[PDB]
Formats: C-alpha cells, structure tokens, sequence
C-alpha cells in the first residue's frame, strides 16, 4: 500500500 | 482525496481475469478470425482495442455473441494481440511482426502499433 | 518466454473498466445491500473479491442478475470497496475503517483486511 | 514498454  | 493505493491490484485483477478466460469463465463472445475461434470477455476485448469499444457499444452489435473479423487478419497476430489483452505481454518476433502490427492498426490498439513501427524501423 | 511488457497495460484496462461501469456498459449484476443497489460486471467482482468468487462460479448461481449481501452490511463499507475493486484506491477513515475492515472480511478481500488491521493497531 |  502506498499514498498515491 | 486522502486514498491509499494497492500498487499491485491492477495486474492481480488482469491476472484474474486471464484465469477465467483460460478456464471459460463468464466468457461472453467468439472471436472468429478465418478458421479460428477465440472466446474471450467482451469487457476486456472493449478496454484494450478502440474496435472493440465501438463494436460492443452499438445497440445491436452489443447483444451479438459471435464476431467475425476481417478476412485479411492472421489467426496467430490476433492470438498474440489477445494473450497481450489479458496479460500486458506481447510475443514479438520477427517472424510474427508485420501480422502483429497490421493486426492492431485494425484492432486500434496504439501502443502497440507504436512498438512495432520502432522494432521495424530498428531493423532497417 | 522473450515478451516485451507495456507498464501501464493492467492500470489502463482498469481504468476502462471503471469507466464502463460509470455509463453502466455491459453491467450484467446488481449487488444489493440493504436499501442500496450497485450495479457492476461479474467478472470484476469475481477477481477482487474472494466471496464474488465463489458465488459466480456456482453453476445456478452464475446466471442470477441479483445477488442479496448480509443484512449486516453497510453500504458505504460496500460502496468504498466496490469503488477499491474498480480503481486499486481505498478510501479509509477513521469514520468508516470498522465498516471497511467488517466488509472487505466478508467479501474475503485479504489485502484490504491487512490495511485495516494495521491502521486500527497503530491507533490503540 | 520493458523487457519483464
Ligand atoms: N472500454 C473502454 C473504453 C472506454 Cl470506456 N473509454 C475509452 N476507451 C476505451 N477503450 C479503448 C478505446 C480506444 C482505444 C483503446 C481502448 C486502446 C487504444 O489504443 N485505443
Ligand atoms: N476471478 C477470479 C479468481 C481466480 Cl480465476 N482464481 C483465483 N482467485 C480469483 N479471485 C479471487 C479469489 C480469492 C480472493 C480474491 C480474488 C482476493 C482475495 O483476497 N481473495
Ligand atoms: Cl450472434
Ligand atoms: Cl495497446
Ligand atoms: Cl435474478
Ligand atoms: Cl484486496
């Protein structure tokens, strides 16, 4: 999972 | 928004969705191209080719289950072009590339006319 | 093999299928939770969803266009996660994580269940 | 496009  | 992102989602869900195909899942079409068959999902075929994305979205060809392609289009090009579909892998080779390139001009599939007109232009 | 690979292929086609959803093209189920209804493709559903799976895959329960969820759950928890299924983006807050988390659990959505129980650990 |  990232921040996009 | 404030979103997080599953960087691998897409290509476990393309992933998928060749897993159904290779097991007739909830396929929805034919593809006949000359002597060959090809079952695949009409979701997929319209999100990876402006021919098919005009096709399944005309009122009545939408409804259709069998599509006959063009005469002039190479089984093995559309093989190739549809296992690209579903896994983001395209078998070019020498051998298969002018058939994989008049292929998806017809299938309106731009990128990979693109890296076929700079394999070919490599070449010369 | 000795493929080449196109990057953004498995993002693009997401993208698309998300944008046939949006115009309802080709939707063939309606998902309804409680007083809600969400319309979607099956085979989306099925490769994002471990529950979806084993519904569509059922030989009476393939053909069905409505499928009824839990009473127990929430609509906006479905709503997030359907939107997750279409664009590999979760919208998680502090708000809705219980519903989220309750949800992606019973849709056997793995990844998401991971997130949720990191972001609630870090919060105790 | 890469060479995967
Ligand atoms: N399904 C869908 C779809 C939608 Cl919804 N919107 C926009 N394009 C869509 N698909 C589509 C249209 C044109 C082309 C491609 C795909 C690849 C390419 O080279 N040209
Ligand atoms: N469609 C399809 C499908 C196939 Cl073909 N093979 C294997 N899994 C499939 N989908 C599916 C099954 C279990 C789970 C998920 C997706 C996400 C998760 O957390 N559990
Ligand atoms: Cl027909
Ligand atoms: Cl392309
Ligand atoms: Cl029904
Ligand atoms: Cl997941």
């Amino acid at each position: 999972w990232v921040i996009p | 928004d404030s979103c997080i992102q599953f960087t691998r989602h897409a290509s476990d869900v393309l992933l998928n969705l060749n897993r159904l195909r290779s097991r007739d899942i909830l396929t929805d079409v034919v593809i006949v191209v000359s002597r060959e068959q090809f079952r695949a999902h009409k979701t997929v075929l319209m999100a990876c080719s402006g021919l098919f994305y005009s096709i399944f979205t005309d009122q009545l060809k939408c409804n259709l289950s069998v599509i006959n392609l063009d005469p002039e289009i190479n089984p093995e090009g559309f093989c190739i072009l549809l296992d690209f579909m579903y896994t983001s892998r395209l078998n070019l080779r020498e051998g298969n590339i002018m058939a994989v390139m008049a292929t998806a001009m017809y299938l309106q599939m731009e990128h990979v006319v693109d890296t076929c007109r700079k394999f070919i232009k490599a070449s010369e």
